[PDB]
């Protein structure tokens, strides 16, 4: 049904035309699924095929977000955003609650299906153009364009911002000590009450939502070993750490001392004022390796002294909203990985480790993907911004498989590290 | 014959106007050669004479081809295409024959004046204005204007294509399963019906199109069975590139060499084995197509090694989804690998090659994997599917690779295969330092400006050594120093370094690198029993480095 509701005229940053991104080749199964989805949406008036006059485009993908059964239609609006939303980052930006992080428990739930009913500016749909790729370039692409509000887009929830707040009041009222942030198709809700009491308050909001509109928060269902029920429950209470960790035992041989000092010299680049000379002096003798050499006096003063500087470190812990967040992950153990987020080199905002039960699915890629996603949400909460990921993998490899384990509505900007970092330690950071 | 099809809306680039080019007249027989066409084109409705209003001009040309009996004209919209908006990439991608389904009968129709039948936006017509003054330039009032798609205009391809796709829409409905592919001025229709039963539907289609203003000149079939599309030669059950002849000179240039490589690579699709490692390695020089590049001994043994295959014709099969897909990869050496994809044994579907160029020293495994990639990507692009991989590699060797390497990857279904060039890891550096092995603290450098360096070492057991070097880099030194440390060492050794650079290359566990030295080092690394390696700061670093570098510096 065509809704007579009025739209909001959308004008991006002049001197910057619409997106003309390249549609990655997809699996047959993937294209057909997308065809299904689209054909359905086409009926739902949501989208409409276009002609050649529309030269713009946008990537599309097939995900299995729900619980790996039905296909979700992911859309890479990473460009359109830059093109519009970055000027609608102020022109309609949603402020971030700097306490959300200080919270004790947070839950994320989809609310993308919300904008589907809302109409889109007439003089702008063109830019929403996306294409379903034909196998082996058989026929040209199947071209459509959103007549309503796009899910993947950032300018969508911005507009829905109004209608959202309004619907939120009733809950925000009866429940004041509950924070709510709206980043794209998702709503993050934070509470300080225990899980049980908290989980119930959720179904509440879930139900409340379904009450005030066809806004249907995708249902509950178990999955992993310790049986869950619903919602991605995050706990920013423990969102902190110092993954440094020095050898509490292995500090006897030359090598143990050798390799040690090297890391410490890299640490210089981060934590300032780290004395190792008194220590490095104990090896200057070109002595034989593996020789079990005990620690001296004046050298022992450089060990404990700088071992406490790593426990409590603060200096320039400033986050610049002007600058962008950069997160680079590095493969470590057979299951563990390490991420470091900063905006300026060595000025580490948040360092964290990741690891997926090495056994259920010891997939190299799967992990990375998962990690990327987790690292992302972590920032959203903490800064309400998506980092540019420096990914340690092959450009092509990724553009082939990320969409295989991608369980998010959003797609962060990424780069690929083709360089081996000697920064790989037992427990590495950046 | 115009088309009643809905013309798509066309406009100019933001705040831009149509071309205005009062072309210089030509009182030649050419001036009349035009009216012959225009006053028979306007008759056919293609164009129309417009009032002396605002319509701005565009260059006209009444030229005719060499001895062309039909004196046909041609107008070039070079400036117009500048003003007109951007359309959708008509033929962005290209369909590769290797991913087609074998059809019993096929026929190709000529859609020449196809563009001349499709109408043009009623509001864009005015931009196509053109004029033609006669003799004494006393009658310039011979201005026309296009109504259909102008030949050589910007939108003509995208639109037409678009229009056409919409024109076939209803036809492939009343009788689906009939494969119809359009390309520029071509229409490749293919169906699995007997010649007669097949030729039936064809005439249907023709009349169908005929009812849409578009006409098919050729009565039924005219295009001979062996088709030539983008070089590709097409046949009902096979495909190849019939014409693939590369001449032999004695002193060619870059201009000729690039083309040679071009043709060779083109042939890589089917002709299995075709290599270009050395054949291209020489183009590395400052591009100057008119500069003659002296053939090398290897370049000789390669071209000849290539011609060997190219001299004899080989074909490729088609796709049959019902059967599974498979591809096998094999190493050729010097960073050159070759792959073949097929469904039925020796029923080659397609082949190709991958090469790690411009870069140097890389693991054999990294490549095999990189290879898998190029293919995977290609498989999907063509069949939209991932093939079962048949590759020469032990699971164990591979496992330890991804477990040890830093960059993350993923190689789907793959099975082992046997072939002399068995890919493997010949060595592995000791994780933990060796207890009963000599230690070789090493150092090296060079007076960057003088180009003369010094490499050497010192051991736990005061076994020093130093060797001067000239005409080398600071890096070549750091490496040389290790080769030494290896040479004069025993079976199991521990080596310490000050170069992060030197450290890497080795850990990469590469092999067969064009770098002579690296090879001399690799071979050492293979012979050895155990080998540990560590790294420490270059300058302010001690552990011995505080005396090993003070020993290798003398001159500046
Ligand atoms: C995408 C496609 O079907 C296509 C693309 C380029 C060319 C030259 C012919 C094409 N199809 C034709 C056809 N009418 O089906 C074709 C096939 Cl399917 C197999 C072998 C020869 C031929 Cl001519």
């Amino acid at each position: 049904p065509i809704s007579p509701i009025e739209t909001v005229p959308v004008k991006l940053k002049p001197g910057m035309d619409g997106p003309k991104v390249k549609q990655w080749p997809l699996t047959e199964e993937k294209i057909k699924a997308l065809v299904e989805i689209c054909t359905e949406m086409e009926k739902e008036g949501k989208i409409s095929k276009i002609g050649p006059e529309n030269p713009y485009n946008t990537p599309v993908f097939a995900i299995k977000k729900k619980d790996s059964t039905k296909w979700r239609k992911l859309v890479d609006f990473r460009e359109l955003n830059k093109r519009t939303q970055d000027f609608w980052e102020v022109q309609l930006g949603i402020p971030h609650p700097a306490g959300l992080k200080k919270n004790k428990s947070v839950t994320v739930l989809d609310v993308g299906d919300a904008y589907f009913s809302v109409p889109l500016d007439e003089d702008f749909r063109k830019y929403t153009a996306f294409t379903i790729p034909s196998i082996n370039n058989e026929t040209p692409g199947i071209r459509y364009q959103y007549n309503v509000l796009p899910q993947g887009w950032k300018g969508s929830p911005a507009i829905f911002q109004s209608s959202m707040t309004k619907i939120l009041e009733p809950f925000k009222k009866q429940n004041p000590d509950i924070v709510i942030y709206q980043y794209m198709d998702d709503l993050y809700v934070g509470s300080d009450l225990e899980i049980g009491q908290h989980r119930t308050k959720i179904e509440e909001l879930r139900q409340h939502l379904l009450r005030w509109g066809l806004t249907t928060p995708d249902k509950k269902h178990q999955k992993e070993p310790p049986f869950l029920w619903m919602g991605y429950e995050l706990h920013p209470d423990k969102w902190t750490v110092q993954p440094i960790v020095l050898p509490e035992k292995d500090s006897w041989t030359v090598n143990d001392i050798q390799k040690l000092v090297g890391k410490l010299n890299w640490a210089s680049q981060i934590y300032p004022g780290i004395k190792v000379r008194q220590l490095s002096k104990l090896l200057r003798g070109t002595k034989a390796l593996t020789e079990v050499i005990p620690l001296t006096e004046e050298a022992e003063l450089e060990l404990a002294e700088n071992r406490e500087i790593l426990k409590e470190p603060v200096h320039g812990v400033y986050y610049d909203p002007s600058k962008d967040l950069i997160a680079e992950i590095q493969k470590q153990g057979q299951g563990q990985w390490t991420y470091q987020i900063y905006q300026e080199p060595f000025k580490n905002l948040k360092t964290g480790k990741y690891a997926r039960m090495r056994g259920a699915h010891t997939n190299d890629v799967k992990q990375l993907t998962e990690a990327v996603q987790k690292i992302t949400t972590e920032s959203i909460v903490i800064w309400g911004k998506t980092p540019k990921f420096k990914l340690p993998i092959q450009k092509e490899t990724w553009e082939t498989w990320w969409t295989e384990y991608w369980q998010a509505t959003w797609i962060p900007e990424w780069e690929f590290v083709n360089t081996p970092p000697l920064v790989k330690l037992w427990y590495q950071l950046e | 014959p115009i088309s009643p099809i809905e013309t798509v809306p066309v406009k100019l680039k933001p705040g831009m106007d149509g071309p205005k080019v009062k072309q210089w007249p030509l009182t030649e027989e050419k001036i009349k050669a035009l009216v012959e066409i225009c006053t028979e084109m306007e008759k056919e409705g293609k164009i129309s004479k417009i009032g002396p209003e605002n319509p701005y001009n565009t260059p006209v040309f009444a030229i005719k081809k060499k001895d062309s009996t039909k004196w046909r004209k041609l107008v070039d919209f070079r400036e117009l295409n500048k003003r007109t908006q951007d359309f959708w990439e008509v033929q962005l991608g290209i369909p590769h024959p290797a991913g087609l389904k074998k059809n019993k009968s096929v026929t190709v129709l000529d859609v020449g004046d196809a563009y001349f039948s499709v109408p043009l936006d009623e509001d864009f017509r005015k931009y196509t204005a053109f004029t033609i003054p006669s003799i004494n330039n006393e009658t310039p009032g011979i201005r026309y204007q296009y109504n259909v798609l102008p030949q050589g205009w910007k939108g003509s391809p995208a639109i037409f294509q678009s229009s056409m796709t919409k024109i076939l829409e209803p036809f492939k409905k009343q009788n689906p399963d009939i494969v119809i592919y359009q390309y520029m001025d071509d229409l490749y229709v293919g169906s699995d019906l007997e010649i007669g039963q097949h030729r039936t539907k064809i005439e249907e289609l023709r009349q169908h199109l005929l009812r849409w203003g578009l006409t098919t000149p050729d009565k039924k079939h005219q295009k001979e069975p062996p088709f030539l599309w983008m070089g590709y030669e097409l046949h009902p059950d096979k495909w190849t590139v019939q014409p693939i002849v590369l001449p032999e000179k004695d002193s060619w240039t870059v201009n000729d060499i690039q083309k040679l490589v071009g043709k060779l690579n083109w042939a890589s699709q089917i002709y299995p084995g075709i290599k270009v490692r050395q054949l291209s390695k020489l183009l590395r020089g400052t591009k100057a197509l008119t500069e003659v590049i002296p053939l090398t001994e290897e370049a000789e043994l390669e071209l000849a090694e290539n011609r060997e295959i190219l001299k004899e014709p080989v074909h490729g099969v088609y796709y049959d989804p019902s059967k599974d897909l498979i591809a096998e990869i094999q190493k050729q050496g010097q960073g050159q690998w070759t792959y073949q994809i097929y469904q039925e044994p020796f029923k080659n579907l397609k082949t190709g090659k991958y090469a790690r160029m411009r870069g140097a020293h890389t693991n054999d495994v990294k490549q095999l994997t990189e290879a898998v990639q190029k293919i995977t990507t290609e498989s999907i692009v063509i069949w939209g599917k991932t093939p079962k991989f048949k590759l020469p590699i032990q699971k164990e060797t591979w496992e330890t690779w991804w477990t040890e390497y830093w960059q993350a990857t993923w190689i789907p279904e793959w099975e082992f295969v046997n072939t002399p060039p068995l890919v493997k890891l010949w060595y592995q550096l000791e994780k933990e330092p060796i207890v009963g092995a000599e230690t070789f603290y090493v150092d090296g450098a060079a007076n960057r400006e003088t180009k003369l360096g010094k490499a050497g070492y010192v051991t736990n057991k005061g076994r020093q050594k130093v060797v001067p070097l000239t005409n080398t880099t600071n890096q070549k030194t750091e490496l040389q120093a290790i080769y030494l440390a290896l040479q004069d060492s025993g079976l199991e050794v521990n080596i310490v370094t000050d170069s992060q650079y030197a450290l890497g290359i080795i850990q990469a566990q590469p092999d067969k690198s064009e770098s002579e030295l690296v090879n001399q080092i690799i071979e050492q690394l293979i012979k050895k029993e155990k080998v540990y390696l560590a790294w420490v700061p270059a300058h302010k670093g001690i552990g011995g480095n505080e005396q090993v570098d003070k020993l290798v510096s003398a001159g500046i």
